[PDB]
Parts: structure tokens; sequence; C-alpha cells
RNA sequence: UAAGUCGACAAGAAGAUGGGCUUGGAAGCAGCCAUAAUUUAAAGAUCUCGUAACAGAGCACUUGUUAAAUCUUAAAAGCAU
């Protein structure tokens, strides 16, 4: 995982998604791709 | 849909008739190799004049043996119904 | 300089963009089949292009052998064994039976020039045709009793037409019998003479074509239908019996 | 949504009992939206769910069919709770008819399987417990869920069964969040079929 | 007396079986038309055309209309109805089956460009 | 899966060899036998004439070889008289675009294409457009084509 | 955009040809240069992998199946993360 402030796609697989987002949370918009894990990236700090 | 595990297809049907387009679209959804695998086809195309009841045959590698209607449901209800003994015979081997 | 209203005299408005190839290729459709009288559809199960080409390669061979020494024009290389889109080749009968061109009304039209000169658009993709299928289209029962309806369940699936230029008997059975065979009207070749015909290729891409219709001067025709057209040795000389009647 | 449309086809057995607008008072909340409960009874058992009330189901006993229709699709509510409820109608329907069941494959040497009864841990009389000798140094026993049979073919075979899809295959996840597939020898717990890909050397 | 080979020359390197000689040229009349027309597909200064190329033209398009001047829109584009015609004729059949394989090109031709292109990027 | 295989060899010259051994004696099939099959096959052809062939090896390791004609850049250099370089075989232009090595006529390419002809999968085509599909071939090898 | 959009799924993705040069090897895919043609429903002397080099898997590209009756894709602007 990388925790950029400038996330982007790498690859076809790779998709946009906000998780995290609860009641207490807004959540951070994530990276994830299935095919190559190095793609997996952050945006946001706790 | 799965065609692996289909031994033996014969269809006999009339072209003009809508009620055969069932029949006919399960003819095409048949892979190029099924031929070189060995599985056995047959299709005999009724005349125009008078057309008797479309009959579709279906056999799986168990020895069981299927046969639908192909006026009263239609192409993708065959499919449901193919796919299920296909699908069991798969959770079987493994 | 030309004006915004000018349209380009061999671009008149069509019903949808013509860039495009569905739009490109229904074109085609609508003139095969007022130029094509003698058509045969087949029907192919997804061939690969070696086996398309080694059918290909035995109606070529096969056509080859037709006696024609009576000086007429070379129709042996324009039979083309063609896969077409289902879908937009079910148009195209259409526009030939629900589309009359006479009824269209003629309007002025702007050149580069801007002058007003009088124009009908009548071609294929114009918005006229468009809506005339469209409406016919609309009553169920009464297009099964045309030519089209009668080729309706024809045109499901992937189908591969075979365009003769003319009505040539002599041209038939050398392309029935190397596509569907049926002896002792059509027998397929000799294995001693062709042996091309019998090939690992070859004989695995004959299984998968399969003639369920022919459509013959706008007219559909049974597959049994076919073999009495084929039976006949020749056009010309089957006239000839009648007058000796 | 485009599966909302499609109508559920009611096999020969089950049976769906739409019941009527209800609300459970909630002393926290000073209003909620009324739901619907649904029951689809069958040979093998009987689900139940509630759904929002915006949701019409058009169940049609004559073709044995019911097709969903929402209020408003203009709502993202509407849209969403509308494909999900069908989701979940399809499953009930093909849970509580065939049933749902879940394969589990051991790779690794020393990964074995069995099917005992643990009676000092019994949460439900009768429990099964699924004995794993995962190369640990304690032993990994997890009861069976009520409603769930658990059985093993063959050493390396696990095959779990029951009508809640949402409840088998949560238990499947359990059984393999002790051993994890590596990309290294494709040791670990695979759940229906799941498969890694392995490295070049 | 078109071909720069005359009747006999000796045609080199093109016989591999043992019991035959290389092939001899026959004469030129004998020799299919269509091999006389298959050869048509084979395609300081800057300031001197400058003063002439760019005059020269404007001096001969003599740009006072604008019909020469239209965009010439190609074939692959235009939506008129193929010369076709129902009960035409064998001669009207062949001439009408010649623009459809004519489009057929132009179409490929516009496949080539847009498959480059898109693999340039 | 019946792999295939790609390997030049000699009209005469069948052998275990680096063009022979390695292409298919790995795989498992009995070379010793292809080389005497092959034998059979060619005996009508200058001794050590190219011949490209498309073995199949199909499962158990049977193997049919399918003998083809002589390449058709190996004609066009033959053809055109060009001067022997490296390898002791006759070289083609090192820049197509501006280097020409020989001047190949028209009388030269409809010969060409009839020998290419006897190929049964290439025996559909017609010649009229057979013989362009060479003329294609001579821009690449730096040929120039004279009428 | 019912001439079926969009997504998914099935198959195909020809031949000369293992382009020439190059290198121990370069076969679409180390690099150099060319890359007008041809035949097809289509198919870059080749966009992403892969092999010591072949092979092999996708893409661009092409057909069919399912299926939308205000429901496709992109750009810019406002307000938020
Ligand atoms: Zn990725």
């Amino acid at each position: 995982m990388k925790v950029h402030s400038a996330i982007k796609k790498r690859c076809e697989h790779c998709k946009v998604v906000r998780r995290k987002a609860n009641k207490r949370q807004n959540g951070y918009l994530y990276i994830i791709c299935p095919a190559n894990p190095r793609h997996k990236q952050r945006q946001g700090y706790r | 849909m799965l065609t692996r595990f289909i031994t033996d297809v014969s269809t006999r049907f009339n072209p003009f008739s809508a009620k055969a387009k069932a029949a006919r679209l399960f003819l095409s959804f048949l892979p190029p190799n099924a031929r070189s695998n060995g599985m056995n086809i047959t299709t005999q195309l009724l005349p125009r004049n008078s057309t008797e009841t479309p009959l579709l045959y279906v056999k799986f590698k168990d020895g069981k043996e299927m046969n639908l209607d192909v006026e009263n449901m239609g192409i993708k209800s065959i499919v449901e119904e193919v796919d299920r003994h296909s699908r069991i015979l798969q959770k079987q081997a493994d | 300089r030309l004006p915004d209203d000018y349209v380009p005299p061999t671009q008149p408005p069509s019903a949808r963009p013509v860039d495009t190839r569905k739009s490109q290729l229904l074109r085609t459709y609508t003139s095969m089949l007022r130029s094509t009288p003698l058509m045969l559809i087949f029907q192919h199960n997804n061939l690969t292009a070696i086996e398309w080409a080694a059918i290909r390669r035995e109606l070529s061979l096969a056509l080859s052998n037709v006696p024609v020494p009576e000086g007429a024009p070379d129709i042996t290389s324009k039979i083309h064994l063609q896969v077409v889109r289902t879908r937009i080749f079910d148009v195209a009968l259409k526009t030939v039976e629900f589309f009359d061109p006479s009824t269209v009304e003629p309007t002025t039209a702007t050149t580069a020039t801007g002058t007003k000169v009088p124009a009908t658009y009548n071609h294929d993709l114009s918005k006229h045709a468009w809506k005339a299928v469209k409406e016919a289209t609309k009553n169920t029962e009464a297009v099964e009793k045309t030519v089209y309806g009668q080729l309706a369940p024809l045109l499901v699936g992937p189908v591969a037409i075979l365009t003769l230029p003319s009505v040539s008997p002599a041209h038939l059975g050398a392309a029935l019998s190397v596509l569907a065979p049926s002896p002792p009207a059509f027998p397929a070749p000799s294995r001693k003479k062709n042996p091309g015909y019998y090939d690992l290729t070859c004989q695995s891409g004959l299984q998968k074509l399969l003639l369920v219709g022919g459509r013959i001067e706008g007219k559909a025709f049974d597959y049994d239908g076919i073999k009495w057209v084929g039976g006949i040795e020749n056009g010309i000389e089957g006239l000839r019996a009648q007058l000796v009647h | 949504s485009k599966l909302g449309r499609t109508p559920l086809s009611i096999p020969p057995g089950v049976e769906i009992t739409i019941g009527e607008p209800f609300v459970k008072r909630d002393m926290t909340q000073w209003k909620q939206q009324p739901k619907r409960k649904i029951t689809v009874q069958g040979p093998l058992g009987q689900l139940e769910m509630d759904i929002p009330d915006f949701i019409k189901i058009d169940h049609d006993a004559e073709a044995r069919r019911a097709t969903l229709s929402v209020a408003n699709r203009d709502e993202k509510e509407q849209r969403e709770m509308w494909g999900t409820t069908w989701a979940y109608l399809n499953r009930f329907i093909m849970g509580v008819s065939e049933g749902h069941t879940a394969v589990l494959r051991l790779v690794g040497i020393g990964y074995r399987a069995t099917i005992d009864t643990r009676p000092e841990k019994e949460e439900y009389p009768g429990q099964q417990f699924v004995c794993l000798k995962l190369g640990f140094s304690h032993p990994v026993e997890m009861g069976v869920p009520k409603g769930m049979k658990a059985s093993t073919p063959q050493p390396t075979r696990i095959l779990l069964e029951g009508i809640n899809r949402e409840q088998v295959m949560t238990f499947a996840a359990d059984i393999r969040r002790w051993r994890v597939p590596e990309p290294y020898k494709g040791k670990g717990i695979f759940v229906n079929g799941e498969t890694i890909k392995l490295k070049q050397k | 007396a078109i071909s720069s080979c005359p009747a006999g020359t000796k045609l080199n390197g093109l016989n591999y079986f043992k019991n035959k000689a290389d092939p001899v040229a026959l004469p030129d009349e004998e020799y299919p038309e269509w091999l006389w027309r298959c050869l048509e597909v084979q395609k300081k200064q800057r300031r001197l055309a400058m003063k002439r190329a760019r005059a020269q033209e404007a001096k001969i398009l003599a740009s006072g209309d604008l019909e020469a001047l239209a965009p010439k829109i190609p074939l692959q584009k235009q939506s008129v109805n193929l010369p076709g015609a129902v009960n035409g004729g064998v001669q009207d059949a062949v001439l009408a089956d010649e623009k459809r394989e004519e489009l057929r090109k132009a179409m490929r031709k516009e496949r080539k460009a847009k498959i480059k292109e898109s693999n340039y990027l | 899966v019946e792999q295939v295989v790609k390997l030049i060899v000699g009209a005469g010259q069948a052998s275990p060899s680096p063009p022979v051994g390695p292409a298919l004696g790995s795989k498992g099939i009995k070379s010793m036998d292809f080389c005497k099959e092959f034998n059979a096959r060619t005996a009508h052809i200058n001794t050590g004439t190219p011949m490209p062939v498309r073995v199949t090896v199909r499962p158990d390791r049977s193997f049919h070889f399918d003998v083809r004609t002589p390449h058709t850049s190996w004609l066009l250099l033959n053809a055109a008289e060009a001067p022997i370089g490296k390898g002791g075989k006759r070289k083609g232009a090192s820049n197509p675009g501006k280097e020409v090595v020989g001047t190949v006529s028209l009388k030269h390419v409809y010969e060409i294409a009839k020998i290419k002809q006897s190929e049964l999968r290439l025996s559909g085509l017609p010649l009229e457009g057979l013989c362009r599909a060479v003329i294609y071939q001579a821009r690449s090898i730096g040929i120039n084509v004279i009428p």
C-alpha cells in the first residue's frame, strides 16, 4: 500500500473505491487491483 | 452453456416454423471442436408443406436422457435446464 | 465560402451516422439484394480462418470446371462466400420490401454557391426509408405473408450467404455439391480426382455449414426446393422443351 | 435496475408468503419505515427477510412468477435496494429448493480435516465440530452453525451444506482465515475453486 | 516491345526440380493483359517552388468559383445509393457488383490508419 | 496440446543437427524416424536446398510433417542473382529503402507464383492476387521490379 | 441507442512471413531500416506480457448471444471529499 495525495490507475484492472466510510468517518479513496498488488494505493492519512 | 458433458444431440425441426427458432439457436451454441472430440449430432429438416412437432434430444455422459418440447419453452429456459445437470456433474467429480 | 446550410451533394441527410460501419454495411446489403438474383443462406459455426479459406478453396476449384464456351461474361470469380451481419442484414430485406422510392417528394437544396436546387432524398439510409420500414413492421401477421416474413426465422444466429451474379443451374451444382452434398442428385466430388476436398481442415469445416434456406428472385424457397432448381441442366434449355409441346 | 426487472421463476414446491406492511415500535427512533415479512418455504427449509415498503412484488401464482418494482427509480436508495432485494430472493428460492454448497480444498503436506463431536463446547445438542490439523501447535476446532451440515468426503476436502448462502459462505471464510493461500507453493485453504498465481522459482 | 525482357531470356534460378530446365521466357503477346497493369501501385529547392509552384497553381485553379473547391467527401463517407438496380441486366449487375468492391477497399484503408494510430497511443 | 514447430532443413540433409536436433529431439518424438522419413518426401530436389516444414507433434509423440515449397525470400534472392555474402548464402539488402541488390522483371514474378500455388492451402488463391503478394515483398528485401 | 446502446459472455484475430538487416540466438515483440500490397466477417511486418530463440496468452480489430423504450460516453462549470 502507498499513501499518495494523487492516486491513479496503473492498469486496466485497477478500481477506484471509497472504503472505511461509516457513521463516524468519511473514509479514504482506494486503488484496489487483484492482478498486481503493487498498485494498491490510498488517499488520505488517519 | 457447458457443452463438454454432452455426448449426442439430435434435432428434428422445420426451418419455416417460427417455433423451431428456439431449436436453431441451440445448434449454434455448440463449440467448433465438438466434432473433433467425438460427439455425434444428426440434424433432420422437415418439409415446408406439412410440419411435424419439433423434437429435441440430448444425452449427458452419465447416461441420462433429456427430451423437452421446443414449442412450449423458449430458448432461455432450455439453457437453464441443461446447465443444472451439467453443473451437478462437475460438483460430483471434484 | 461554403455556407452552414450547405450539404455535400454526395451525402444527403441520413437517418443515422454514416461513418460507422453499421450503416455503411447496410448500404451494401441493400444493393446486394438487387444485383444478386440467386442467393443461398448458410449457417457458420465458429469457423476458423484457415478453415474458411479451405471452404472457399473448393468452391473456386469446383466452380472453375463449369463449361462456359459461349463467350458469355466471365462469371467464375464474382461468386463469393461472404459472412454478413445477421442483424444489419435483417434490415436490408425490410428496406427493399417495405420502402417505395417513388413515394418521396423532392425538396430544394443548397449547393456550395447557395442557390436553391430541387433534390429528392431516396437513399436507403434516409429518414424516409427508416420511417417506412418501422411503420410497415408494426403489423405482425401481415408481414408473415410477405417474402420477408417467410425468411424472418432464417435471420437468427450467425449466417453465411453465397452470392451468384446470375441464375445459372450449372454454377449451382458446382456449389451445391461442395457445401451440401446429397447423392445421387448432387454427389460430392470424387476422391481420386479432388483429394483436396477430403482434407482434415476442409472436411471438418463443411460439417459446420448448414444450408437452411435459399432466396431466389426475391422469393423464399425451402431446402428441398433448391434441389429442383439445381436439378435443371440449364435454364435456357428448359424453355425449349415447352416449345416442342 | 436490470436485475430487478427479471421475473423470479418459482420452481415446484417453493411457496412464497408475502406479509403485510408492519412497523416494530422503536423507542430510539421517532419514525420507522414500514417493512414486509417475506417467507420462502420449501422442501429444505424456510428463509425470511424484511424488505422496504417501496418495493412492490407482483407475485403471479398462476404462472408461478414474481417480479419486483420500486415506487421511484430516481431515488438512489430505491435503485440500490431494488437490485439487492432481487439478488437475495434469487438465492432464497434457489437455496430452499436445491441448496447451497461450498467446497474447501486443503493444500499442504500435513493438512487434514475430520468431522467429530465435541460435547464440551456444544452450543446446541448434536453440534458438529470440524477438526483441522493445519500444522499448528494447538488444535483448531470450530462448531458448525445451527442449520449447516458439514462432511469430509476426503481428508483434504470439506463440504459445507446449507440453505442460507450468507451463512454457508461466511462459515467457509472462518475456516480459510487460519491458512490463507500463499503465492509460493499454493498451500492454504481454497474456497469454491479459488486459485492463486504462483511465482517463477 | 513494352517489356524489358524479350522472348527467349533464361529465367535464372527458377527451377528446383531435377529433370527439367530453367524456364525460358515466352512471347510478350501470349502473356495475359493484366500483367501489364498490375504495376500501377508503387507510391534552395523549396525556394524555387515558391517562385513557380505556388503561383502557377493559383493561375490554373482559377479561384473564382466554389465548385472545384468542394470537400470532395470520400466514398467511404458518402450516403448516395450505390448504382444498383433491380432486373437491370447482367451488364448492370456486374457493373453494380464492382462499386461494392471499390467501397470495400475504401473502408479497409480507413482501418489501417485507425489501427496504426491506436497502436501509437 | 499438439504443439507445432518450425524448422528449416536441407533438401536431402536430415539428421541430428542444429536445425533438426534441438528443434524436436527434446520434445520426445523419435527423431531418427523423422530423418529417414523426410528423405522419401524430398528425393527430387537439389541436395542442400532449404525446405520449410511445419511438423505437428500430436500427443503420444506422433508426428506428422507437411513439406512446403522453398521460402519466398529464398527464391527472390536466388532469382535476382544477388552477390553471396556472409554464411555462404545470398544476403538481402541491409537498407531496403535506399539499397538495391537486383532487378527482377515481371516475367520472373509470374513464375514464382505458380510454384507457390502447388500448396493445396494456397491453390485456391487466384494467381491475379498472388503476383502482387510477392511484388509487395520485393520492397522489404531491396529488390526492384522492372517492366 | 431496438440499425441492440453500455457491460458481460462465445469464437475468430488469414496468408506470402521465421519481413530484410542484426546477433550465439532476433521467428509481430534487443536494435537498425522498410512496413505502397494482398485476402477477408475481420486482422498493426505489431500495443501489453512471455521464450536462450521458437512456442504460448491478451489487445487493436470482427461476428453472434443476453439485454436498455428519457437509463450510452466524454468535456467544462458550481459545490463537496
Ligand atoms: Zn492494476
